[PDB]
């Protein structure tokens, strides 16, 4: 992640980053709405900063360092670039849903009273159509990884190495290579509960309230058309073992 | 320090997300309690072992049978969350949780956790619970359960007021190392 978000997103709430005179012109319920929005974008930004781990710090840095047969690093990472770029592009129009909404004259102050239009946008269409073929086969081939990760830690000593060295810091402690993995996977589940929870404290304006439980049923339509692609792929699995399904 | 994995499951109101927050930030939310939980892992020290305790929850997976058995590989510990304020959440255990966990994570520790116990003496969930023929699960009920499945122990713990959840989760570090 760059500075600059990351200390827009410091604080543990929208309550807490906003200066305490702006907090006191706001109602309770405007409060809530904003907590869970910041939420939202918050984790966004954690989630795409787990991307840029798996493909800058973990698949480059292997190319780079290490002598692994070709298409091996692919196993360990797929659909990582796909998946980076679906979700850098979310993450720019949050932000610039926020920055847009800032009062003159400060870097914190802002409410975001419209965000249903955007969250109908990302969950329909082609960027919904993209979303659904990139975890379909990120999803079926997670199994596949983890498998690859183990075999390769524990035969191959400069492998062993390589990730020792790039995990060691403490601020890599949640985000090993099978870690990255489930974070990526769980990511997609965690959409409903916080558009629900948003959808919870948007009574105040009809179209909003309508536009979030459009984008709600949506992004279950995803993940059920994700849900029911999904198909694990094993190494060595023989045709005769897939077809008796 | 060895690397041991957790996982929570249980239905959607059993409380498995609260739990992990609560033990993870050793503090109950003044400001905000948060929506979700991405994963954390804890340094926890039981009987003079050190252990990294990774810790997973599987809320919003409830509904998607080929998304949620992606949280189960290499699990080292279950912990199978109900809420006591919820019946409910307790019939569902036996023949729904407990099977699919069996399948996944085959001889893999499960602790049966009763959460929410502060609700058991609670005059508006008893009220609640009696207009549909209810009341808070018992600790025999629990006990019950947890030897019916197979369970390794039974627990039980309230996330609002802290009392319990450090016990459980050092239990599971000892459950993990077995
Ligand atoms: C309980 C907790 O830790 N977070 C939370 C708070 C409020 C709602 C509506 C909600 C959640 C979690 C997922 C379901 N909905
Ligand atoms: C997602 C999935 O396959 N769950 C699963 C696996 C195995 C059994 C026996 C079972 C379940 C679900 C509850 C009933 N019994």
């Amino acid at each position: 992640s760059m500075e600059m978000d990351e200390k827009d997103f410091a604080a543990d709430s929208w309550s807490l980053a906003v200066d305490s005179s702006f907090l006191q012109q706001h109602k309770k319920e405007v409060m809530k709405q904003q907590d869970v929005i910041y939420e939202l974008i918050q984790t966004e930004l954690h989630h795409v900063r787990t991307l840029k781990i798996m493909t800058r710090l973990f698949r480059t840095g292997m190319l780079e360092e290490l002598h692994l047969e070709p298409g091996v690093v692919q196993g360990l990472f797929p659909c990582v670039d796909e998946l980076s770029d679906i979700h850098t592009r979310f993450l720019s129009q949050l932000l610039e849903r926020r920055r847009q909404a800032l009062c003159p004259g400060s870097t914190r102050n802002f409410v975001i009273h419209r965000l249903g239009d955007l969250l109908i946008s990302q969950f329909s269409g082609p960027s919904a159509e993209q979303m659904c073929k990139t975890y379909s086969e990120f999803c079926s081939r997670h199994s596949k990884a983890l498998k690859l990760y183990k075999e390769l830690y524990a035969r191959d000593k400069r492998f062993q190495q390589f990730i020792r060295k790039v995990t060691r810091p403490a601020v890599l402690k949640r985000h090993g290579v099978q870690e990255c993995i489930l974070l990526v996977t769980q990511r997609i589940t965690k959409y409903p509960l916080l558009i629900s929870r948003i959808l919870q404290h948007s009574h105040g304006i009809e179209e909003e309230r309508q536009d979030l439980t459009t984008a709600l049923g949506l992004v279950k339509e995803l993940l059920s058309n994700v849900d029911e692609g999904i198909y694990q792929l094993e190494k060595g699995a023989r045709l005769q073992e897939i077809y008796n399904r | 320090a060895i690397r041991k994995k957790l996982v929570i499951v249980g239905d959607g109101a059993c409380g498995k997300t609260c739990l992990l927050i609560v033990f993870s930030k050793d503090q109950f939310p003044e400001v905000y309690v948060p929506t979700v939980f991405e994963n954390y892992v804890a340094d926890i020290e039981v009987d003079g072992k050190q252990v990294e305790l990774a810790l997973w929850d599987t809320a919003g997976q409830e509904d998607y049978d080929r998304l949620r058995p992606l949280s189960y590989p290499d699990t080292d510990v279950i912990l199978m969350c109900f809420s006591i304020d919820s019946p409910d959440s307790l019939e569902n255990i036996p023949e729904k949780w407990t099977p699919e966990v069996k399948h996944f994570c085959p001889n893999v520790p499960i602790i049966l956790v009763g959460n929410k116990k502060d609700l058991r003496n609670d005059e508006h969930t008893r009220r609640e619970l009696a207009k549909m023929k209810q009341e808070p699960v018992k600790p025999e009920e629990g006990r019950d359960m947890a030897n019916r499945i197979g369970a390794f122990g039974y627990m039980e713990c309230s996330a609002k007021t802290k009392d319990g959840v450090r016990e459980v989760f050092e239990m599971a570090t000892r459950a993990a190392l077995q």
